RNA sequence: CGCGGGGUGGAGCAGCCCGGUAGCUCGUCGGGCUCAUAACCCGAAGGUCGUCGGUUCAAAUCCGGCCCCCGCAACCA
RNA sequence: CGCGGGGUGGAGCAGCCCGGUAGCUCGUCGGGCUCAUAACCCGAAGGUCGUCGGUUCAAAUCCGGCCCCCGCAACCA
RNA sequence: AAUCCCCCGUGCCCAUAGCGGCGUGGAACCACCCGUUCCCAUUCCGAACACGGAAGUGAAACGCGCCAGCGCCGAUGGUACUGGGCGGGCGACCGCCUGGGAGAGUAGGUCGGUGCGGGGGA
RNA sequence: GCGGUCGCCUCCUAAAAGGUAACGGAGGCGCCCAAAGGUCCCCUCAGGCGGGACGGAAAUCCGCCGGAGAGCGCAAGGGUAGAAGGGGGCCUGACUGCGAGGCCUGCAAGCCGAGCAGGGGCGAAAGCCGGGCCUAGUGAACCGGUGGUCCCGUGUGGAAGG
RNA sequence: GCGCUGACUGGGGCCUGUAGAGCACUGAUAGGGCUAGGGGGCCCACCAGCCUACCAAACCCUGUCAAACUCCGAAGGGUCC
């Protein structure tokens, strides 16, 4: 069984977003956690990082998300970036994923 | 309702005779139940659905859940049948409404089987799963005699995590499959 | 004769001769063999003459190997016409074969009457042959 | 089967292409005069 | 004869190689399947031909497994 | 589930030549079985009621002795 | 596209007028005369009467939209 | 080897356009009427569609090759 | 921040990173897992998707190692072919010079390498 | 002469750019689809083995194996699952006004096309959308028909006719 | 009229699928092996059923062929600097 509807789905998704040209504010969700990494295709370098196993935060992972939401812009809108994409890979455009974007509000966005 | 005395037995009476039987260093090696496919091959419906929907109404009492309605993969003359049309019905019935599906086929269906010394020892399809046929919708206790038209069976399909079916025997049996030795 | 059945394309060019047999081409089945010195397309008819003048020379025992097959379409008009309206027509089937070849070769039998077989063999084909035996080198493989 | 749909109001007639009996309906859907700006748009003639 | 037929020579194939100057506009490959991928400021036409999105000049790129690839990197 | 287009489901009861069946969890609550073979009756708890194999055995004895 | 007719049951087909029988023949079945089958006699089958909407108490009727078969008549860069 | 039409129960013909089911006459078989046969009456059996490949879900049917049949042509020279 | 080890992200190279066998890892990450109230769900199924959780397990997955049976890569020589320049044979074709030079096969090689960013270590 | 052919697409011939002939070797087009179109979201085949009432080589189902040999309306080729294939939800951009720049090219044609504007569709968004995986499904001009619209209206207002 | 841009040549990048070779696909194909089913020859006519001196799928070796086959692929040629 070669590649998988999870692989596949997150190429998918992602294949269309690197085209844009935009920067990719890739989001990877585990069970416990939400990370969130801005990065530059073309240079294959990350910019601005923002995780919640990294601001040690908890309490409803929902509530959680939107604030490493929050949590990248600050961070990042501070070096100039403004405008980015949004990668989304694997997970549906809800929930905690839903969240964090709705977090990345205070930061250039359209999203 | 997460009881059931089936699901009960599995636990504290398979589990652990199954344990001693292979022994397993682990916990999760040990063969777990999941996934009871039931499928009605209906070619009995070609041209007319009336007929397709009556079945459906029949396999959710007995299972306790609607099922799909698969459909014709390929047009295949001979016997009619083009690349559409409803040909089958198909549930699956995963933990819990499993258990309480699968403890009534054997406390009940089976027994009222005409005839019946023993389900098949030999339709493991060799990695660890167990399929057989019935003949009839009249064995399950939901059904009144007096609400069919007229007979038609269905395939089952049980799904086991035991990588052989040399174990996966000992969990049917222990489970209570009466097999014809 | 000898046809490939069931082909993709009847009626084929005709291509050229420059080649130097693909291989091949070293012998790999029998005790002698009949390599090809020219090159030239042999005909079906022509392969069919010099097996029987073999396994008739060899009482009915015997074991011929050929090698060579007749997969090409020989095309010819229907001769009195001219030019143009279609082509050849198709009259029988060819076998390509440049120097090196092995084609034939033989097996179970003494070699004053392999060899003798051969050479009687060799007269069936428009080309110059030769008889061999076959040597460590044959055992390319 | 040759199609040539049109608007509400001081004709238009944007033609397009309907090939068979069915669609055999009014045949209509929305599009884009070169007038005002999207409308309704028929079909006839 | 039951033959005869054939149809015009499309003139199909590359038309800007890698090191030469384009415009925007300028299309870089004219092709049946998609032989070559549009890469960077490199569009394709519903015919799959690709062209130049923005001047500047050409490269390629064999991307294995990813197959080949056509970019106008930039100078503009 | 998906709700509605659904039968409900409900602990139930069940009759054979056995006496109950607790377990049930099935849509209609309290059933009649003809025979819950499950109980004890039939085939397991190998009965062999109305046991057989008279063949030679039969013409055997009425044969010793006529 | 223009003008005129209409499809009635399994077939053609009267009822199309001054809105009111939704008929006749052959075919098949039942029954009798026939040494016989056909002829021949008795009875019986099948019509929302091309489409839908209308004006009248209705309607196959009248209007109107509609649909093709057939009918008619031109034109074709 | 030019062009056209064919090849289907035992005989002679349909069905091939347009796909999906093979029909008519004769004959054959069984039964009847007759002293008897035929006529006549009541029943029934029987064809893979020249052939190989292809197309399609499906080929007597559409497509291609080969083998036979019939017809027409072979002129200036 | 330096160096390094492990892990999670994400790229790039695009099989020497792959298949398969075996062995390992759960503190941390990850997964499975525990539930289906709530958002949201499955033409039937909380399998998937989705949320709320965390007792349990590294069985599955994944990560990391080892093994050349398969897969993949693969010279060096030597040929085939051939720019260009010359010969030869009735031909079909063949040979020489000077430059370029495969394919197969042989020896071998390989069960990865690395960029940026995190979390945890030393 | 008789026969065959005559435009368009695919493949080879074609000698590794393009192009290239013959009454050279083989096929196909004169359509089609209101969803077979746009967008968003999901989904992944063909086969092979084992397993399973009526199920048979093959109807529907379960298991493992299966990188594409399936599918993409029809020929062939190229392409393609990291979709162009399968499923559903809304929708009609099978838009109007244009068009940088090029492909091709004797002419005339044929082809691709970013971007701007108007007003929209789907999407959280990035964005995509000016029919269809693509390459055949086609016909200069003249002469007229039909619906608009400003424009001309033979002394002038109309009208005729353009 | 412009005027060093020309053929040709050196270096460099990119495009290609022929010569050759190859058999991984599409087909063709010699021998052997092992086995779907049939030719059979037959036991039955209830399972059956044994054997392969003709096939013959796939599968495995050893061998080969192809304008409309290509896992490969020169030399050359095209184009830009
Ligand atoms: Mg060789
Ligand atoms: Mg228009
Ligand atoms: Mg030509
Ligand atoms: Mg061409
Ligand atoms: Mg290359
Ligand atoms: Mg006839
Ligand atoms: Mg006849
Ligand atoms: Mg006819
Ligand atoms: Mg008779
Ligand atoms: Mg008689
Ligand atoms: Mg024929
Ligand atoms: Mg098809
Ligand atoms: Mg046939
Ligand atoms: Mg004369
Ligand atoms: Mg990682
Ligand atoms: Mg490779
Ligand atoms: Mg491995
Ligand atoms: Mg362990
Ligand atoms: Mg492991
Ligand atoms: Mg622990
Ligand atoms: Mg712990
Ligand atoms: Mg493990
Ligand atoms: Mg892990
Ligand atoms: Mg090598
Ligand atoms: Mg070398
Ligand atoms: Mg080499
Ligand atoms: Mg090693
Ligand atoms: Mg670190
Ligand atoms: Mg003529
Ligand atoms: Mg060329
Ligand atoms: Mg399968
Ligand atoms: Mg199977
Ligand atoms: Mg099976
Ligand atoms: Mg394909
Ligand atoms: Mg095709
Ligand atoms: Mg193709
Ligand atoms: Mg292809
Ligand atoms: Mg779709
Ligand atoms: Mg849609
Ligand atoms: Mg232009
Ligand atoms: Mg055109
Ligand atoms: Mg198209
Ligand atoms: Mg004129
Ligand atoms: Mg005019
Ligand atoms: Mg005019
Ligand atoms: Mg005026
Ligand atoms: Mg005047
Ligand atoms: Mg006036
Ligand atoms: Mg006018
Ligand atoms: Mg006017
Ligand atoms: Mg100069
Ligand atoms: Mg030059
Ligand atoms: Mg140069
Ligand atoms: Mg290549
Ligand atoms: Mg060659
Ligand atoms: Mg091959
Ligand atoms: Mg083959
Ligand atoms: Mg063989
Ligand atoms: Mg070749
Ligand atoms: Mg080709
Ligand atoms: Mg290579
Ligand atoms: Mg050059
Ligand atoms: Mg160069």
């Amino acid at each position: 069984a070669r590649l998988t509807a999870y692989e596949r789905r997150k190429f998918r998704v992602r294949n269309r977003i690197k085209r844009t040209g935009r920067l990719r504010l890739s989001v990877f969700r585990s069970l416990k956690h939400i990370y969130a990494q801005i990065i530059d295709d073309e240079k294959g370098v990350t910019l601005v990082s923002a995780s919640s196993l990294a601001l040690k935060l908890k309490g409803n992972k929902t509530e959680v998300a939107r604030q490493v939401g929050r949590a990248l812009a600050e961070k990042a809108l501070a070096l100039g970036i403004k405008q980015v994409a949004f990668d989304r890979g694997p997970y549906k455009y809800h929930g905690r994923v839903k969240a964090l974007a709705e977090g990345a509000r205070e930061g250039g966005l359209e999203f | 309702p997460l009881d059931v005395a089936l699901k009960r037995k599995y636990y504290e009476e398979v589990r652990p005779e199954l344990i001693r039987r292979f022994g397993y260093q682990n916990v999760w090696e040990v063969p777990r139940l999941e996934k009871v496919v039931i499928n009605q091959g209906l070619g009995e419906a070609k041209e007319d659905a009336r007929i397709l929907e009556k079945a459906a109404q029949e396999l959710a009492l007995i299972t306790g859940q609607k099922p799909a309605v698969t459909r014709a993969k390929k047009s295949i003359s001979n016997f009619k049948l083009r690349k559409g049309m409803p040909i089958g019905l198909r549930v699956t019935l995963r933990r819990d409404r499993m258990w309480i599906f699968l403890e009534k086929l054997l406390n009940v269906a089976l027994p009222r089987i005409r005839d019946f010394r023993g389900l098949n020892p030999n339709s493991f399809d060799g990695r660890g799963n167990y399929n057989l046929g019935l003949r009839e919708q009249l064995i399950f206790p939901e059904i009144t005699y007096d609400m069919v038209d007229a007979l038609r069976g269905m395939d089952i399909a049980v799904v086991t995590t035991a990588e052989t079916d040399e174990e996966a025997r000992a969990l049917l049996e222990l489970l209570g499959f009466p097999f014809r030795k | 004769m000898l046809m490939p059945r069931r082909m993709k394309y009847r009626k084929q060019q005709r291509g050229r001769l420059k080649g130097a047999t693909k291989g091949g081409d070293y012998v790999a089945f029998g005790d002698y063999g009949l390599v090809a010195l020219e090159p030239a397309w042999i005909t079906a008819q022509q392969i069919e003459a010099a097996r029987v003048a073999m396994v008739r020379h060899f009482r009915r025992g015997g074991k011929i190997f050929i090698r060579i097959f007749p997969d090409k379409p020989y095309t010819k008009k229907p001769l009195e016409v001219r030019m143009g309206k279609g082509k050849g027509n198709v009259e029988g089937y060819v076998a390509v074969v440049k120097p090196g070849r092995v084609m034939f070769e033989v097996a179970g039998v003494t070699e004053e009457q392999a060899m003798e077989a051969l050479r009687i063999a060799g007269h069936k084909l428009p080309i110059k042959t030769k008889i061999v035996r076959r040597d460590a080198y044959d055992e390319a493989q | 089967l040759l199609l040539e749909c049109t608007e509400c109001k001081r004709r238009n007639y944007a033609t397009e292409k309907n090939k068979r009996n069915t669609p055999n309906k009014l045949e209509l859907r929305k599009y884009c005069p070169w007038c005002r700006k999207h409308t309704v748009h028929r079909e006839v003639k | 004869t039951r033959n005869g037929r054939d149809s015009q020579a499309k003139r199909l194939g590359v038309k800007r190689y890698e090191g030469q100057v384009v415009r925007a506009g300028n299309i870089l490959v004219r092709q049946r399947g998609t032989r070559f991928k549009p890469g960077k400021n490199v569009g394709m036409g519903r015919d799959f031909t690709l062209f130049a999105l923005v001047d500047g000049v050409v490269e390629f790129q064999d991307r294995g497994r990813l197959g080949r690839y056509v970019h106008v990197r930039p100078l503009a | 589930m998906k709700e509605g287009i659904h039968p409900k489901l409900v602990p139930a009861r069940i009759i054979c030549g056995c006496g109950n069946v607790i377990e049930t969890y099935s849509t209609k609550p309290e059933i009649y079985v003809e025979v819950c073979s499950k109980c004890h009756p039939f085939y397991t708890g190998q009965q062999r009621f109305v046991d057989t194999e008279g063949r030679v055995e039969r013409f055997q004895r009425r044969y010793g002795d006529s």
